[PDB]
């Protein structure tokens, strides 16, 4: 599947060393499927795969 | 005879006198500092408002 | 979460104070004095009758 119209948005964030942080990202899919989610950054660990 | 005005009628701060105990009720004099205790069950996170 | 407040002590007058505890939703609480007693502690020097 390709996404388009990305944008993202944080609710809340805090740096309590336990995935503190909640991220939302808004997305316009072609078609139902399955994506694969990675930091473009090492300062920042995303929980889910 | 010559009792005169008691201090419920006189007193300032619009202070009601009462006795049988004797006590000052509701005078409208200083503030009072308050403290409470939350707990976390109290709170819903902003990802659920 | 502890929360620290002052309110006048004029009674029958209600304040509301608004906590703020990132990553939580807004809590506004509502408190007002119904009585305020000040009892002054007695000794007893004589009877006249």
């Amino acid at each position: 599947p390709s996404l388009t119209d990305m944008s993202c948005e944080v609710p809340a964030c805090t740096h309590s060393s336990d995935f503190g942080g909640v991220a939302v990202i808004k997305y316009a899919a072609s078609k139902k499927g399955k994506c694969a989610v990675h930091s473009m950054t090492n300062a920042v660990t995303i929980r889910e795969a | 005879k010559e009792r005169g005005a008691s201090l419920q009628h006189t007193a300032p701060f619009g202070c009601q006198i009462a006795t049988n105990p004797v006590r000052a009720v509701n005078c409208a004099v200083g503030n009072m500092p308050i403290s409470i205790d939350i707990p976390e069950a109290a709170f819903t996170r902003v990802v659920d408002a | 979460y502890e929360h620290v407040t002052v309110i006048p002590n004029t009674v029958g007058v209600p304040y509301k104070t608004l906590v703020n505890r990132p990553g939580y939703s807004p809590m506004v609480l509502e408190m007002e004095l119904l009585s305020v007693t000040l009892e002054p502690t007695l000794s007893l020097d004589y009877i006249t009758c």
